[PDB]
């Protein structure tokens, strides 16, 4: 309860650094610090509680440090604090920050954990991790005994992993009385979290948002990116007051294009236009790039106001604060990964945000000073076109990987699992059906040994199955490489002004049988040219994607070693090299197959989606049967990352799915019948 | 119906999921945005 605290670093037993004390002066002014004793009084009297405070309150940086101090007061062998973040960038950035705040090296006493990015050690006693990574730790530690406190942060974003974690933790605290669970959220959400944890205590930090004037367009915009760029430059030139800009866009490629176009239109006035520092923010940035959002704006010679423009996804909506932002530009859209269980189609979608999200975005303009938020739509569109709240992710997502993790966790009854917002029965059906087809569950719905081992891979079940099954095709070395390339962003750089040159460089790698093997060609060439930045530029290859694929492949191969899964290749001189790899792809992606119809479009098997090959495909012809990685749902339906396959592989490898007693009538079925009757003739 | 068998085998009767059967019965449909048309066009 009261521990001796000399003025030394308790991890080094040496004085704190000058910087430690400079930082300490500032964080004592954070809104949360007022409440430290009230927080402590709750923590030592209750097993779970809810903490609510606006973004900028100090929740993610300060509360976990208070929990560390609490842990140091307890007897026995030292346990840690976990703090989950929905967002990779928030976890990595804030762990660097808090390591500074605690006067320790990142990865020592303070660390982070993302899929394929573990920055922690035996000394780690505070770990920021994605919520998905904590659920993965529970698979080999069901009561999470490495932690004495677990903080589920950003709970209002209601991600799939956070929702599952809430139900897992609700069960863990029934079995463990020493564990403290803290839910933190930006919004009260009608006391939903408190009720869910059996009417636990609530601590609410008052907000400190300055006034924010909102501006609406007079009429709908025909191009929201054009309106976004137009608004940014007008703010930069027409606002008298100092202050930085925060523009919400929807993803990495859209953000880069905006960053290029802003820099050109601005650089199109040599003199007396203030310097602007243009900073992208999206989910895959390396730590060095993440941290640029925090560095100071340019200086003001003839009085031209200098400013930062952060061009960001909804990472910046609640998960962090960029001090100094005064102007927000809100196109009103975000990107969601949506699953339609009726046709078994998952796809990346750009969609209109909720009123709730719009209010948060505008709130970020008011943290430092009175601000302004430019909503690129009409007020009636706000009132009649935007829903009050974002749907929780659990209600619009593919549950295949979540069902697999729950079954691995030993949670067999998924109908009565205590979801805060239970998913639709049909969606749970498609997840069970998927895992059964992949032989991860048997016909009784029980986890099989293959299922159990698939669950250890931090991959879509389709990919995990493919990786495991490829061992029997003596090509796991290459399917590992392909899997790593599929696990990272697009590797082909294609500038707007150099499409022909980028496309000609891409075709240097093109495999005649399609896109999956082209990715293998890129990765092999990257490795044999010794990870060269120059070689990447010479070939319009994305250096960051390939470095990330190499890391993923390394981490995946340790999982293979741990399960004694052999890492094999076939003789490159034999025809079977590329045939074995193409067959292995079928072991995971037999449900993502399309058949070339007589008039030249494709039809997906069973679900009968009219699609065409995505224009970025290397295929210079239309194979009768293609396996595809991604369904792309724009104005047309495209299937992206496409490989030529033979239909007899479908019936031999995945006959449970290619079951002709339920397969609908179509040209594809006619061919499969012919194949099947020939096998029996 | 392999997914509906596994679901009823888990104990599903009908209607919504959850510990009290309170879940939404039908999946929600998300409206996609085409090109870069502003909200409400
Ligand atoms: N990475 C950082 N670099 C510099 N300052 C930071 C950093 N992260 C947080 N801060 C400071 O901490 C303040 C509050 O942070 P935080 O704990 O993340 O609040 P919350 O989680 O309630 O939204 C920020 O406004 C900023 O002043
Ligand atoms: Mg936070």
């Amino acid at each position: 309860p009261h521990m001796l605290e000399q003025c030394i670093n308790p991890f080094t037993n040496l004085p704190h650094t000058p910087r430690y004390y400079d930082i300490l002066k500032k964080r004592l002014q954070l809104p949360v610090w007022e409440y430290k004793d009230r927080f402590t009084d709750i923590l030592v009297r209750h097993q779970s509680f809810v903490l609510v405070g606006e973004t900028g309150s100090g929740k993610t940086t300060q509360i976990p440090q208070w929990c560390v101090e609490y842990m140091r007061s307890l007897p026995g062998p030292k346990r840690g604090v976990a703090c989950t973040q929905p967002r990779r960038v928030a976890a990595m950035s804030v762990a660097q920050r808090v390591a500074d705040e605690m006067d320790v090296m990142l990865g020592q006493e303070v660390g982070y954990s993302i899929r394929f990015e573990d920055c922690s050690s035996a000394k780690t006693i505070l770990k920021y991790m994605t919520d998905g990574m904590l659920l993965r730790e529970a698979m080999n530690d069901p009561l999470l005994e490495r932690y004495g406190v677990i903080i589920l942060d950003e709970a209002h974003e209601r991600t799939l992993a956070t929702d599952i974690l809430m139900g897992v933790l609700k069960e863990v605290v029934r079995q463990r009385s020493d564990l403290k669970v803290i839910v933190m959220s930006a919004t009260l959400d009608a006391g939903k979290f408190q009720i869910y944890f059996d009417n636990c205590p609530l601590l609410t930090i008052p907000g400190r948002t300055h006034p924010v004037e909102i501006f609406y367009t007079p009429e709908p915009e025909r191009d929201y990116l054009e309106a976004a760029i137009r608004t940014v430059i007008q703010i930069h030139m027409c606002e008298e007051e100092e202050g930085d800009l925060l523009l919400f866009l929807t993803g990495q490629e859209e953000i880069d294009e905006a960053c290029k176009r802003i820099k050109r239109e601005v650089d199109d006035l040599g003199p007396e236009v203030g310097d602007i520092k243009i900073i992208p923010l999206y989910s895959t940035l390396p730590p060095q790039q993440q941290q640029r959002i925090f560095e100071p704006p340019p200086p003001k010679q003839n009085g031209a106001i200098g400013r930062k423009v952060v061009v960001s996804t909804n990472i910046a909506e609640t998960s962090l604060t960029i001090d100094g932002v005064v102007f927000v530009i809100d196109p009103g859209f975000a990107k969601q990964k949506v699953y339609n269980p009726r046709i078994r189609v998952e796809s990346l979608l750009v969609t209109a945000i909720s009123k709730a999200s719009a209010q948060q975005r505008a709130g970020r303009a008011g943290r430092t000073r009175p601000g302004k938020c430019f909503r690129l739509y009409t007020e009636k569109a706000y009132k009649t076109e935007m829903q009050d709240n974002t749907y929780p992710e659990i209600l619009r997502s593919n549950l295949g990987s979540v069902v697999l993790q729950l079954k691995k966790l030993g949670i067999d009854d998924l109908v009565h699992f205590d979801f805060m917002d239970p998913p639709a029965p049909e969606t749970l059906m498609r997840a069970l059906e998927l895992l059964n087809y992949l032989a991860a569950l048997n016909d009784d719905g029980d986890l099989t040994e293959l299922g159990s081992m698939m669950a250890e891979f931090p991959l879509d079940p389709q990919l995990a199955k493919m990786v495991i099954a490829s061992c029997d095709y003596n090509c796991s070395n290459e399917v590992l490489s392909i899997t790593a390339m599929l696990s990272v962003p697009q590797c082909f750089v294609r500038p707007t002004e150099a499409k022909k040159a980028a496309d000609e460089a891409k075709m240097r790698f093109a495999h005649i049988d399609g896109d999956h093997l082209t990715l293998l060609n890129v990765y092999h060439a990257f490795k044999q040219n010794h990870e060269s930045v120059q070689w990447c530029y010479d070939n319009f290859i994305n250096y960051r994607s390939l470095m990330s694929a190499d890391n993923v492949r390394q981490q995946l191969s340790r999982i293979m070693d741990r399960f004694n899964l052999p890492r094999r290749s076939t003789d490159f001189t034999s025809r079977d090299y590329y045939i074995n790899i193409r067959k292995a792809l079928v072991t995971g992606y037999f449900m993502q197959v399309a058949h070339l119809e007589r008039t030249g479009h494709y039809l997906t098997v069973k679900d009968n989606q009219v699609v065409q090959l995505h224009p970025s495909t290397v295929l210079d012809h239309k194979p009768e049967w293609v396996l595809y990685n991604e369904f792309v749902l724009t104005t047309k339906n495209y299937i992206r990352t496409c490989t030529d396959i033979k239909p007899e592989w479908l019936v031999k490898i995945a006959p449970q799915y290619y079951d002709m007693s339920n397969f609908p009538q179509c040209e594809a079925k006619r061919q499969l019948d012919r194949i099947i009757a020939k096998l029996q003739s | 119906n392999i997914g509906n068998q596994l679901l009823r085998k888990m104990g599903w009767t009908g209607g919504g999921l959850g510990k009290s059967g309170e879940g939404i019965r039908e999946p929600i449909s998300v409206k996609e945005q085409h090109k870069r048309e502003g909200l409400g066009l």
